[PDB]
RNA sequence: GCCCGGAUAGCUCAGGGUAGAGCAGGGGAUUGAAAAUCCCCGUGUCCUUGGUUCGAUUCCGAGUCCGGGCACCA
């Protein structure tokens, strides 16, 4: 019997188990604790791994309503080339290197996030986590 | 093998042949009311507590119960 | 800290500090610069705190030039000591500041980063100053 | 604080193209087995942190410190 808090936070798809933030927030609240794990770490698999958020609702009888959607762009960036940083010191460091196509593809999946449905303002933007990590767009 | 640096830090083994100093843990649990639990997590840190498990007693609403493995000497 | 490598002398005569500096008045190397506004003895220590003030500021990035040098050899007497027996020894180098005279440049870097190392720099000098900008009239010289 | 330097292995230390030696150990050779002697082998996060370089124990900072100078210090 806990109220119906708005539950606005910031978890990730597949680090999943009831060490914190799974339990403070989820305090107010009675869920199936391993379903963000469950069903949110197998339906969008497809992709990878990774940190994706969700928005459950508690209602006082507990009851739970959640839905996601896709790992962050500096992930779908991380199978690319083989990164698991950055590159610490870009801004010159152009460790990983793509194609202007071989990044048009990772907003295959990151396209309904935005506002842009068309992939060219969808790709610089998934183009722009390449530098804050360093990976290059030849030519 | 294994044995103990009694009544005496000075009175060691020799730190020579060495690799494992053993503090004595404690399984601590923590019956808080509500979050004073933000308060109580600062303190458990310093105290180099790892933080093992935490459960919600529901009802009203405050009750939470923090279980930590915490070095003995560090309470005391 | 700043000290002539060899020296004809080792001792020299205070001398007068009159007139604005005979040159040096004009940024020469950078793109802001401190300009003296009183004539002084400006000491290797000082000129030491003010780089270092303004190294300290351009952690990462920046040019610092030194354009006044130590080259006057500073005496005293020691203490508790007589007039007479000789003059003192050497216990320092200065270097002599006409107002007009640039000290310091700094280049490669944002007007607020200079404006604020060469305003630290100058709170390390015995003398009032003034931060400049290098105009035409620097270019004409 | 200051001038000179000086922090490199468990310890005492040599020194702009990733650094060793004595020593302590552990093991081994020698012995019947030791002691002495000798051989073999390490973790160096080159004191800590930041930057400089394609390359830093080295250079620039900062921090804590060690040995000598001044100075405070019935
Ligand atoms: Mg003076
Ligand atoms: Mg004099
Ligand atoms: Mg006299
Ligand atoms: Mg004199
Ligand atoms: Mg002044
Ligand atoms: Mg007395």
């Amino acid at each position: 019997k806990k109220v119906v808090a708005v539950v606005k936070l910031q978890l990730p798809a597949g680090k999943a188990t009831p060490a914190p933030p799974v339990g403070p927030a989820l305090g107010q609240h009675g869920a199936n604790i391993m379903e963000f794990v469950k069903a949110f770490n197998a339906a969008t698999a497809n992709m990878g791994d990774a940190i994706v958020p969700v928005e459950i609702t508690i209602y006082a009888d507990r009851s739970f309503t959640f839905v996601t959607k896709t790992p962050p762009a500096s992930y779908l960036i991380r199978k690319a080339a083989g990164l698991e940083k950055g590159a610490h010191k870009p801004g010159r460091e152009k460790v990983g290197r793509i194609t202007w196509e071989q990044v048009l593809e990772i907003a295959k999946q990151k396209m309904p996030d935005l506002n842009t449905t068309d992939l060219e303002a969808a790709a610089r933007m998934i183009a722009g986590s390449a530098r804050s990590m360093g990976v290059e767009v030849v030519g | 093998g294994e044995e103990v640096e009694v009544h005496n830090p000075a009175d060691l083994p020799d730190p020579t042949r060495i690799e494992e100093i053993l503090e004595p843990y404690v399984k601590l649990t923590i019956f808080t009311p509500e979050e004073y639990v933000g308060s109580l997590m600062q303190l458990l840190q310093e105290k180099r507590g790892r933080l093992v498990n935490m459960n919600y007693l529901p009802g009203a609403q405050k009750r939470v119960e923090l279980v930590y493995e915490a070095p003995f000497a560090e309470i005391l | 800290m700043l000290m002539p490598r060899r020296m004809k002398y080792r001792k020299q005569q205070r001398g007068r500090l009159k007139g604005a500096t005979k040159g040096g008045d004009y940024v020469a190397f950078g793109d802001y610069g401190l300009v003296a506004l009183e004539p002084a003895w400006i000491t290797a220590q000082q000129i030491e705190a003010a780089r270092v003030a303004m190294v300290r500021h351009f952690r990462r990035g920046g040019k610092i030039f030194i354009r006044i040098f130590p080259d006057k050899p500073y005496t005293k007497k020691p203490l508790e000591v007589r007039m007479g027996k000789g003059k003192g020894n050497v216990e320092g180098y200065v270097a002599v500041v006409k107002p007009g005279r640039v000290m310091f440049e700094v280049a490669g870097v944002t007007e607020e980063q200079a404006m604020e190392a060469l305003r630290i720099a100058g709170h390390k000098l015995p003398i009032k100053t003034k931060i400049v900008r290098r105009d035409a009239y620097d270019e004409a010289q």
